[PDB]
């Protein structure tokens, strides 16, 4: 954000795919997660759990 | 680092009979990230790249055999071969890629087992040809011997040497399966010139008493 | 049941696992009950006797 | 893999399974009886 | 799977700079694929050295050459290289290119978005060796190991060559141009101080035939293309 610009690393933007009320079609959704709730799956750091 | 303790470190196996191998780790490799236990095993065959043989654990590579299967849980993990067949001599590896840096294990050279034999002991003086040169090397050489245990000492006019002597071991012969070693002994002129006596004393659990060859420099 | 199996754990979800069979150790030996003749034999024929 | 009833009682199987994350699948390996398990077609490769 | 085919320099000089490349055929090097270089001291075990990822650009290294070790590849021409700066005698080893699927390939238009293999190294290069000496090229000294009557047991008499002081590995010993095999047995090489080689090739023949049949071993040595034919006969008791 503009301040982070300026403890942000505390939360990260993940985006997911979300199945939407059909059950054949995705939404890619996105929310902000804190750090302390989400653990990555390999080691390049880019996707998480 | 996670240290990975393969036992045994050598296998000898008679075709027919099973075999297994183990290996344990200092660590429990379930990966947390993701739930998937990384151990691997892999067959080196003799002058060969190392090749796949089973995938996290249990799961069994690509044309690999059926005899070949894997198990464990977390840190005590085995590998079992149904039926060893003549095909299967290398050495195997248990590799863990769940924490940085991957480590392999020690490797278990899996060979094949006969009945013991002693080794044929033979002395080789240095030649004239290498006299000229300046330095001299006797060999002792023992042939089709096992197990491939053997302990070579040079004495010299009864004076045992240290130091000076380098063992090289030929791989299990695919045919009689048994050894061939030979052990070197490297020294310059005056050294040769000093002494008289030279003897190879060989010690193996085919022979009942340690056997001595010896030669006489200046004779035949 | 002569032969030891051997487990394998599967991840089916979140907290779930699914305990499925790995390999059989050492050459394959069917299962089996062992009953004595002797007895078996007499059980039957008594049986036998009151069904007559 | 008997030494040779129990021969064919057993089959080596591999499918694709759920992980934990329910947008992966993991190629898995398992034993089956073959009590258990239904041939789908004529082939004799995919079962159920 | 993938064919590696790999090669490089297999000879550097202390303090340089070991550059290994491996080629990917049959296959793309972008993707969920770890490039991993795995190096096996002479007569140790394997070692891990490193790997790159496919698709970003995350690579990791062995802590103990966390310093020394980098390995890049070159997308356009499907390689993939490893460079070892300020090598030294504990860096040769034979090394080996192999490629790990990882646990994420990318799956297009199914019910699913990721698909894990469950593969570890299932690619391997055939290897390159890599001697890390100072030592220059040189020839090797060829001496009979002649038959005696010290080396006869039960009418069987053994002979044979003693290769010694050549630069670089290999050397090919054989006899009677190839005519002679049975009871031949080349003894792997060794490294002695001097940095130098020495190996023995010896035979197992019947005493009788020492006087009838000849015996001639043939040494090459490509590096320093040299040939040398030695004959071994008994020793003669002036
Ligand atoms: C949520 O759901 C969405 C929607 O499904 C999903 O997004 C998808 O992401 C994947 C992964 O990025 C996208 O796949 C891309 O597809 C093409 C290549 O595939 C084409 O060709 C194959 C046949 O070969 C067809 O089957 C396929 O349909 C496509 O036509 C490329 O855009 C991407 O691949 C390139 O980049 C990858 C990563 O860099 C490389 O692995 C790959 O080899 C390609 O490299 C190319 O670009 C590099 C630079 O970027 C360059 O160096 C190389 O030389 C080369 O040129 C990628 O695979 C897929 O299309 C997305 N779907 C949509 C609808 O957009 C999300 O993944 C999913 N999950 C999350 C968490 O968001
Ligand atoms: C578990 O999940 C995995 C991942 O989904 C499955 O693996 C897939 O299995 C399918 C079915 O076997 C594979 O599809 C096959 O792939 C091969 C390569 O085909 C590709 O390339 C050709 C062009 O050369 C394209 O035409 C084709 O669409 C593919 O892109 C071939 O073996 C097959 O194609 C050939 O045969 C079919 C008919 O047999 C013809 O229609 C084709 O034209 C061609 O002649 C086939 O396409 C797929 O590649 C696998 N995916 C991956 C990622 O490897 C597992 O099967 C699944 N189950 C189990 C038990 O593991
Ligand atoms: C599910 O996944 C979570 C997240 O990865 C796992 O939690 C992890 O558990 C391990 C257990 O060894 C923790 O390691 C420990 O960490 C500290 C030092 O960092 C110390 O207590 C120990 O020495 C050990 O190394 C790890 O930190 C922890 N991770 C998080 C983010 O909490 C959890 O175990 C998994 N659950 C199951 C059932 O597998
Ligand atoms: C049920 O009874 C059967 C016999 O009807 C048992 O099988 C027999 O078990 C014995 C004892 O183990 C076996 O003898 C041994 O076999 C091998 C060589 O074949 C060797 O270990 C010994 O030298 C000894 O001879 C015997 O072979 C085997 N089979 C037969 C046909 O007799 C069975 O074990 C019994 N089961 C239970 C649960 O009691
Ligand atoms: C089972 O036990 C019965 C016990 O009655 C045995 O019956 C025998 O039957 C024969 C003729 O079939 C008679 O001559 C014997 O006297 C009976 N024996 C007794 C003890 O009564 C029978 O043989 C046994 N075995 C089987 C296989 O049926
Ligand atoms: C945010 O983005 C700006 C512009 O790219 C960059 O200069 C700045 O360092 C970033 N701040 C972070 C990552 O905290
Ligand atoms: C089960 O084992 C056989 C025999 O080695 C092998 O060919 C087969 O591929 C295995 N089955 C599966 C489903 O992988």
């Amino acid at each position: 954000s503009s301040s982070h610009t300026n403890a942000m690393q505390e939360m990260k933007n993940c985006s997911f795919n979300m199945t939407t009320e059909l059950r054949d079609k995705k939404k890619k959704v996105s929310a902000l997660f804190y750090k302390l709730d989400i653990v990555p799956l390999n080691k390049n750091g880019r996707q998480y759990r | 680092d996670i240290v990975m303790t393969q036992t045994p470190l050598s296998l000898p196996v008679t075709p027919g009979e099973p075999a297994s191998i183990s290996c344990r780790s200092s660590q429990s490799l379930l990966d947390s990230g993701d739930g998937n236990t990384y151990l691997d095993w892999y067959l080196q065959k003799p002058g060969q790249s190392p090749q796949p043989l089973i995938y996290e654990v249990s799961n069994r590579a690509s044309g690999v055999p059926d005899r070949f299967s894997g198990s464990g849980s977390d840190t005590d993990f085995t590998l079992r071969i149904r039926k060893v067949e003549a095909e299967d001599v290398g050495v195997y590896y248990c590799m863990q890629y769940t924490h940085i840096p991957w480590t392999f294990g020690q490797g278990t050279k899996v060979e094949i087992k006969r009945t013991v034999a002693a080794p044929s002991v033979f002395i080789f003086p240095p030649s004239d040809e290498q006299l000229k040169s300046g330095t001299a090397s006797v060999v002792c050489l023992l042939n089709n011997f096992y197990p491939r245990e053997a302990k070579v000492q040079w004495k010299v006019d009864n004076a045992l040497q240290s130091g000076n002597s380098q063992e090289s071991v030929t791989e299990q012969d695919s045919k009689d399966s048994t050894y061939s070693l030979s052990s070197t002994l490297t020294l310059s002129k005056a050294d040769y010139e000093k002494h008289k006596v030279y003897a190879c004393e060989v010690t193996h659990q085919g022979l009942s008493s340690p056997v001595t060859k010896s030669f006489n420099r200046g004779e035949c | 049941r002569p032969n030891n199996m051997t487990r394998k754990s599967i991840r089916i979800g979140p907290g779930q696992t699914f305990y499925a069979l790995n390999d059989i150790i050492g050459d394959i030996r069917q299962p089996h009950c062992n009953i004595s003749k002797e007895k078996w034999n007499n059980t039957l024929h008594r049986v036998w006797k009151k069904l007559v | 893999s008997s030494s040779h009833i129990a021969m064919q009682e057993m089959k080596n199987c591999s499918f694709n399974m759920t992980t934990e994350l329910r947008d992966k699948k993991k190629k898995v390996s398992a034993l089956f009886y073959k009590l258990d398990i239904v041939p789908l077609n004529k082939n004799g490769r995919q079962y159920r | 799977q993938v064919q590696l085919q790999q090669w490089g320099e297999g000879l550097v000089k202390p303090s340089e700079t070991l550059s290994l490349t491996c080629a990917v055929y049959g296959g793309s090097i972008s993707g969920d694929y770890y490039w991993t270089w795995i190096r096996q001291p002479p007569g140790m075990g394997l070692e891990w050295i490193g790997y790159i990822y496919g698709d970003t650009a995350s690579t990791n290294y062995n802590p103990s050459l966390k310093n020394r070790v980098t390995i890049s590849k070159d997308t356009s021409k499907n390689q993939f290289s490893l460079k070892l700066d300020s090598v030294t005698a504990a860096d040769t080893a034979v090394y080996y290119c192999a490629r790990e699927c990882g646990g994420q390939q990318v799956l297009h238009d199914d019910d699913y978005d990721f698909y894990d293999p469950t593969i570890g190294l299932d690619s391997w290069g055939q290897g390159v060796v890599v001697t890390v000496s100072s030592a220059s090229t040189k020839g090797p000294s060829v001496f009979p190991l002649a038959p005696s009557s010290k080396s006869t047991s039960g009418g069987t008499a053994a002979l044979g060559c003693l290769v010694k002081d050549y630069f670089p590995e290999p050397v090919t010993v054989s006899w009677n141009s190839g005519a002679l095999t049975s009871g031949v047995h080349t003894f792997p090489a060794v490294l002695q101080s001097s940095g130098l080689y020495s190996l023995s090739s010896v035979v197992t023949v019947p005493s009788s035939s020492l006087g009838t049949q000849t015996y001639i071993c043939n040494v090459n040595h490509k590096p320093s293309n040299t040939k040398v034919d030695k004959k071994v006969e008994p020793k003669s008791c002036d």
